[PDB]
């Protein structure tokens, strides 16, 4: 490949091997004030998701034009309540919900977002932003709109004093700090084969169903949904557990509440409260269904953060599978980052299509194995 | 952006 756009950006190129730790370019003393030029007929807009109609426009745009699998069958079916959870964490800005509209139609045909986050990369803690939901209407993809969306959100982030960012992609760009791989655990194998999420391996439908059968209830003592009183100890257990990885978020107790307090059809968090009344472990997974292109929806649970101090991680993730099975999910998704490679194969996960490349904008540092990534984005 | 993976 040739990277016309990323060669102009403060990122190292692919062939480069990094042995340093630091920014590529300095913090900017003066930042460009006017927005970048969009092609004629389109204008910028900051999306106030507090408007149910504006939020309605966004998920309609995403669920019709956002990322699909390699085979054109499944499109992420984002919920209005889900997007509020992902795009309104502590410190969010409406200007960082960067939208593009047709000038005459006022139709939403492009979007990119940024949320603030404290990132711990190796031995440095930096105030960065998390970029997500870069989406261009398929009719518009011919006018080079994506590079403009990146430069505009970069400008709007610079105006607030932030000069680093973390983001993911399924494509290889300059230059991945870490490469993870998706794994899938079938919870409802009948339907996954129906809609061709998976294929019958020679095994009958009866043999496949028996292999993926799960107990009706979890096995761990003191397992219960997280509630308000668990917020500090969940925050405490998460900060200590993340210190072993090299790329992690540094959450405040306010951010821990946002990302982990249970919300129906959005985020689920179960804590382990032992016989002495102490919370010693917790599991979490968020909800993200996919639109089935032909003959209607695929309920998928995505592993989030799973912290263990007294329960084995294998036992904890078995309960996550049981819980997700109970709640009606059809598949339990999890990356191979953090300690996930210790249970993926044992708990009958299957390796998936393609990777999730992790990237740092304006930060030069060595790469790390997937086992060292402690960051999960929405 | 997140990628949509499927069992290979
Ligand atoms: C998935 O949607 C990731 C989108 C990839 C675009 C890269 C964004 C680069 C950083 C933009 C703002 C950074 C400003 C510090
Ligand atoms: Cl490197």
């Amino acid at each position: 490949r040739s990277y016309q756009f990323w060669d102009t950006q403060p990122v190292p190129k692919l062939g480069e091997v990094v042995n340093t730790h630091g920014p590529v370019e300095p913090d900017k003393d003066n930042i460009r004030q006017e927005p970048y030029t969009l092609p004629q007929g389109f204008t910028w807009d900051a999306l106030d998701l507090g408007d149910r109609g504006v939020l309605k426009e966004l998920y309609t745009l995403l669920n019709e034009n956002y990322v699909e699998d390699d085979d054109n069958m499944f499109r992420f079916d984002y919920s209005p309540e889900f997007l509020l959870w992902a795009l309104r964490p502590p410190g969010w800005l409406p200007q960082w919900h960067c939208g593009v509209r047709v000038v005459s139609s006022r139709k939403l045909v492009g979007f990119i977002s940024a949320i603030p986050a404290n990132i711990h990369i190796y031995d440095t803690e930096k105030k960065m932003v998390e970029i997500n939901f870069l989406c261009v209407h398929k009719k518009l993809r011919s006018k080079r709109v994506a590079p403009v969306l990146i430069r505009e959100i970069t400008r709007r982030v610079h105006l607030e004093g932030i000069f680093q960012a973390v983001y993911t992609a399924g494509v290889v760009l300059p230059k991945p700090v870490g490469t993870c791989r998706y794994w899938h655990r079938s919870l409802n194998p009948r339907k996954l084969i129906e809609v061709k999420f998976s294929h019958l391996s020679n095994m009958t439908m009866q043999r496949t169903m028996k292999l993926y059968r799960l107990p009706e209830t979890p096995k761990t003592a003191g397992l219960r949904p997280m509630e308000t009183k668990d917020i500090p100890v969940v925050h405490q257990l998460l900060t200590r557990y993340l210190k072993q990885f090299h790329l992690t978020p540094v959450m405040s107790q306010e951010e821990v509440e946002h990302w982990f307090y249970p919300q129906e059809n959005i985020i689920d968090t179960f804590v382990v409260e032992n016989a002495n009344g102490e919370v010693t472990d917790f599991l979490s997974f968020y909800t993200l269904p996919s639109t089935i292109m032909n003959h209607k929806s695929l309920k998928a649970a995505y592993s989030f953060y799973n912290v263990h101090t007294q329960t084995p991680l294998l036992d904890l993730m078995s309960d996550a599978l049981v819980l997700a099975k109970m709640k009606g999910f059809d598949v339990f998704n999890a990356l191979d980052l953090m300690e996930n490679k210790t249970f993926l194969e044992k708990l009958k996960f299957g390796i998936g299509d393609g990777n999730l490349q992790y990237y740092l904008y304006n930060w030069k540092c060595p790469s790390m194995g997937a086992e060292k990534v402690g960051l999960v984005l929405q | 952006g997140k990628s949509n993976s499927k069992l290979k």
